[PDB]
């Protein structure tokens, strides 16, 4: 079954092992004994004779040179099934909740191809998230893939506790979170919100959503690996359960940055920026496993670091490729004090079409866009001169701007800490009502302060009644 | 069941002979350093005992650098790679139309195997100075900014660059959605087999693609060629040229045909993962030197024929993606430098309100008037000079530096002629309607009318002329010329339309 | 101009002065110096100046 052999170098998880006699193909499981925790290497490149170039998940102290490996012979088995629903695991499908091992029936293979041409679901069915900025320039799509773009403390990770605790409530589809790289502090306070928002229940055996971590304290092999994880985990509830799931992955730069620390141990010849060259391939197969098929639905929102507000990057340009709803959530809109920062120009979705979402939405969605395209240009002239050198339209423009500006704004629902205001949850027409009437410009007499996190427009309304009154 | 049985049985050969191969050394991450093959030629499609191909490049004396087309778990170190004997080629036939198909041949789309006919070597050289001639016919996209500025010819090749977002692939498809109405009439010279090569993207954006082309019933001259994602790096290094093969098939048989390079940067960063996993040395933003003799290899396949040489056209339209809009970056200017025509898409007109967004001046088509309609020529030329004009009165006046009625009269005519090239998607018009609404901006009748006001006179004016004026537009584009009375019709249709248009 | 807030307020005076002329008051004939002062009154009284 297995074959043994011997670890002759060691850096990281870059472990080159020597085999002899029964070498094993590549993106192989291969676990080294004499250790305290099991260290499953993945075997990739054969170099010379016998040359394993394996990645190494766990800690790589104490590897002696000269070292058994047990060959187990195929690619990472996992545990997958309705019995990991409540129940963490990483990468190798262990559990790392101390409950208990898992007590499921079959394995399924950390590697897979990618669903092919053939069969590939092509309709758009419109996910309303209650966001105002969402709902109203990029909506999501109840079926594809959706990225959350944004820097570092620009709230991506509130976002998708949003978008878990207004969206996760509606699926009833098993829903899976993978947490890529990311604080280990978030994925304890999410497990415990989901034990007490009764999203997963220790009790009893009709949890909802599973849970991967393969969280930033993990050498570089192991978060190389976690989305494929939680990915296969969501891709056994789409094909042979048929399912309407949810993946939540957080923070796919965390993936392709450990591909690229892996890469420079694993001698490869730097690409551009410091990357590896299989970045868009490495990336590309693990995206096009993140698909809406026939057999079931996926619908993925995934967060999507990029490195020093760079979107120039490698990574996150490949990124800006592999999608269906872009929301690049901005710093310097937050600068500025609007929360989540999201730049709304530099977000789309692929959904936005009259012929999909309506005529109405989309003549306002545009509006709103073409008026601060406008201000932006103003803002320009303004920046050097001031508001004192503009024309009556141009002033209207810039007046409509910054109160459309200011609406696009909401208070959430899990950054009630933060904020004073109760989470707000907008329906779609009156985000539509609402920008529909500012754009139009029935509002020329309430304050920008008035438009301020407020949600639905009848609150700005109040909010301005309630300013007047206290100044009366 | 019985016809499957004697196909397989009958099919399959089985027919032995001694062959040359040679074990394999590191298989690292899709190349393969193979030891053995002394009498394999360069660039040769070879192949893996698991029935997988890989092509051999970097013939060195240690060993051959095979690059895989697929997975890499199918290939360990020491087996089998057998020399199939030829350059690697692509199955090309008229019976290929409407399928979409896998980079080499494969059609992966669900709809029985291809009926190809005629192989066709896939690297091959490009027509020398004698066999070519030049644009001559109009190659017309449906679009009014690109038909009326920047036009295309049935015999060339031209960018469309943009930066993310912003429209490109939906000039594409618009491209290819206007030239249904040319393959269903009765010319030959009209009709059109197009091959859109989508490099590098996601499948369900192709399977998106090819639901908007079967909904607006494209599936004649469309041939799809997706190498997407997860395809390996040679499929998507190798598919341009695959649907380039294709298309000189067409054009050498002499039929008029085009190739859209959708994401050809996809196919420029491939080659880069080659070169860097087949231990070249980089150049410039780690692409190797010859990043420049692909894409001029590629897009120089096509121009038109001569007439003894059946006559048939390609064109050659690849789309570029910039980076924050970095003109300056490497593969943008390699295939800035090596194609002429190029439409440039600045983002903020596409934010700003105009559709199709081709901010303007940096595009250039550099075979001009020769590759329009006698009609477009006779009325668009002046709309290009007076654009010029607005837009360089426009910078520097952006103040109001001095405002005679010269230059309220240059803007006026500017934002007019601005809120007459949007245009909403998927919806291209023909030649006819385009020299009918360009007269109605550009010959007066427009000029003091409310900016606003533009989009519903479009759509009120298409209404009145596709209601009561079929023939007279009959005449129009199958005149050629927009005749004299014609002209004074137009200005009379136009004057009783600005009648009804403040009625 | 190029010299701040003068002309809004000046236009906003005259406007207001205009509708409180508007009311029980017909003639609001005007007469204005500059470029900017008409050049703020095409709009909303460009018949009166
Ligand atoms: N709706 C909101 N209201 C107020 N603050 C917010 C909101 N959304 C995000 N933030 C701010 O963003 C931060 C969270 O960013 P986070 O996504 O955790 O960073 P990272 O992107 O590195 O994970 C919080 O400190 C919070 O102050
Ligand atoms: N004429 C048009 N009218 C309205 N929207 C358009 C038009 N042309 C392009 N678009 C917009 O462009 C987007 C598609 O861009 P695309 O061509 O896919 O760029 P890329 O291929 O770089 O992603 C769509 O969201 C669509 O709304
Ligand atoms: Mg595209």
């Amino acid at each position: 079954g297995g074959a043994t052999g011997r670890i002759v170098a060691v850096i990281g998880a870059v472990v080159d092992v020597q085999f002899d006699e029964g070498l094993p193909p590549i993106l192989n499981a291969l676990e080294v004994q004499g250790r305290e925790t099991r260290l499953v290497l993945e075997v990739a490149q054969h170099l010379g004779e016998s040359t394993v170039r394996t990645i190494a998940m766990d800690g790589t102290e104490g590897l002696v040179r000269g070292q058994k490996v047990l060959d187990s012979g195929a690619p990472i088995r996992i545990p997958v099934g309705p019995e990991t629903l409540g129940r963490i695991m990483n990468v190798i499908g262990e559990p790392i909740d101390e409950r208990g091992p898992i007590k499921t029936k079959q394995f399924a293979a950390i590697h897979a191809e990618a669903p092919e041409f053939v069969e590939m679901s092509v309709e758009q069915e419109i996910l309303v998230t209650g966001i105002k900025v969402v709902d109203l320039l990029a909506p999501y799509a109840k079926g594809g893939k959706i990225g959350l773009f944004g820097g570092a403390g620009v709230g991506k990770t509130v976002l998708i506790m949003e978008l878990i605790n207004n969206v996760a409530k509606a699926h009833g589809g098993y829903s899976v979170f993978a947490g890529v790289g990311e604080r280990t502090r978030e994925g304890n306070d999410l497990y415990h919100e989901m034990i007490e928002s009764g999203v997963i229940n220790l009790k009893d055996a009709t949890s909802k959503v599973a849970l991967v971590y393969g969280q930033m304290n993990e050498p570089p092999g192991a978060r190389a690996r976690v989305a494929l994880t939680g990915l296969t985990v969501a891709e056994y509830f789409r094909d042979q359960e048929g399912q309407d799931v949810l993946l939540f992955i957080d923070n796919i730069f965390r993936f392709t940055q450990a591909g690229s620390e892996v890469s420079a141990l694993l001698g490869r010849i730097p690409s551009a920026v410091g990357y590896q060259p299989t970045l868009a391939t490495d990336m590309g197969t693990m995206q096009e496993r993140i698909t809406t098929t026939k057999k079931g639905s996926i619908t993925s929102v995934q967060a999507i670091y990029v490195p020093a507000d760079d979107l120039t990057d490698p990574a996150p340009a490949t990124t800006f490729a592999h999608l269906d709803a872009t929301t690049v959530l901005s710093r310097a809109i937050a600068e500025l004090g609007i929360y989540p920062a999201v730049d709304p120009l530099d977000s789309t979705s692929r959904i936005m079409d009259p012929n999909i979402v309506g005529s109405e939405h989309y003549d306002v969605a545009r509006g709103v866009q073409k008026i601060l395209q406008d201000y932006k240009s103003l803002q320009d002239i303004i920046a050097i001169l001031g508001m004192d050198e503009l024309s009556e339209e141009d002033k209207l423009t810039v007046s409509r701007a910054r109160k459309i500006q200011r609406f696009l704004s909401q208070p959430f629902q899990v950054a009630e800490v933060f904020t004073g205001h109760l989470g707000k949850l907008v329906p779609l027409k009156e985000t539509i009502k609402g920008f529909q009437q500012i754009l139009a410009g029935e509002f020329d007499h309430l304050p920008e302060q008035a438009f301020y996190m407020v949600g639905p427009i009848e609150e700005a309304v109040a909010k301005a009644d309630k300013l007047a009154e206290e100044h009366s | 069941v019985s016809s499957i049985l004697e196909e397989r049985i009958l099919g399959a050969d089985t027919s032995v002979d001694l062959e040359e191969t040679g074990r394999v050394l590191s298989i690292g991450d899709g190349i393969a350093r193979v030891h053995g093959l002394r009498n394999v030629q360069a660039e040769e499609m070879v192949e893996f005992s698991s029935g997988l191909k890989g092509m051999s490049l970097n013939l060195e004396p240690d060993n051959v650098g095979v690059v895989v087309f697929g997975n890499d778990k199918l290939i360990k170190e020491g087996d089998i790679v057998k020399r199939t004997g030829a350059i690697v080629d692509v199955p090309v036939g008229e019976e290929l139309l409407g399928r979409v198909v896998d980079a080499l041949g494969n059609a992966i789309d669900g709809k029985g195997p291809i009926g190809s006919k005629a192989r066709r070597r896939v690297g091959l050289k490009a027509p020398g100075i004698i066999p070519r001639i030049s644009v001559r016919e109009p190659m017309q996209t449906g679009i009014k900014a690109v038909d009326s500025l920047v036009p295309i010819g049935r015999g060339q090749r031209e960018l469309i660059i943009g930066d993310r977002q912003t429209g490109k692939t939906s000039i594409a498809i618009d491209t290819i959605i206007n030239q249904k109405r040319f393959n269903d009439g009765t010319d030959e010279k009209k009709k059109l087999y197009c091959i859109y090569v989508a490099i590098g993207q996601k499948r369900s954006t192709v399977a998106q693609l090819v639901k908007r082309l079967t909904d607006a019933d494209a599936m004649k001259y469309t041939i799809v060629v997706s190498a997407t994602a997860s395809d390996a790096a040679p499929l998507q290094y190798l598919a341009p040229y695959s649907g380039c093969s294709m298309g000189e098939y067409f054009r050498d048989n002499g039929k008029h045909a085009l190739i859209i390079y959708d994401d050809l940067s996809k196919q420029a960063v491939a080659y880069r993962q080659m070169s860097l996993l087949l231990r070249r040395p980089p150049g410039r933003e780690a692409y190797p030197g010859d990043v420049f003799y692909l894409h001029s290899r590629l897009l120089e396949r096509a121009a038109k024929m001569n007439d003894a040489f059946g006559g048939g056209s390609l064109t050659a339209l690849p789309v570029i993606e910039t980076q924050a809009g970095d003109v300056s970056a490497y593969i943008p200017t390699n295939v800035i430098s090596i194609t002429d025509g190029q439409i440039f898409l600045e983002t903020e007109l596409f934010y700003k309100g105009i559709r199709p967004a081709i901010n303007v001046g940096l595009s250039v088509s550099r075979v001009g008037s020769a590759a329009q309609t006698r009609a477009m020529k006779q009325v668009a030329g002046t709309m290009k000079l007076e654009l010029a004009q607005y837009r360089e009165v426009a910078a520097f006046a952006q103040f109001g530096s001095d405002l005679d009625a010269a230059t309220q009269q240059l803007l006026s005519r500017g934002v007019r002629l601005t809120e007459l090239l949007k245009q909403g998607q998927y919806s291209p018009m023909a030649i006819e309607e385009q020299v009918a609404v360009i007269y109605a901006g550009v010959r007066g009748y427009l000029d003091k009318l409310e900016p606003s006001k533009i989009t519903k006179f479009e759509n009120a004016f298409l209404s009145h002329v596709i209601s009561q004026h079929q023939t007279l537009l009959g005449k129009i584009r199958t005149d050629g010329k927009i005749s004299e009375e014609a002209d004074a019709k137009l200005k009379e249709i136009v004057t009783n339309f600005l009648a009804g248009f403040e009625a | 101009g190029l010299c701040g807030a003068i002309h809004s307020s000046v236009a906003k005076q005259m406007k207001s002065e205009a509708a409180n002329l508007a009311a029980a008051g017909k003639e609001v004939k005007i007469i204005g110096v500059g470029d900017k002062i008409r050049s703020i009154l095409h709009r909303t009284h460009s018949d009166q100046f």
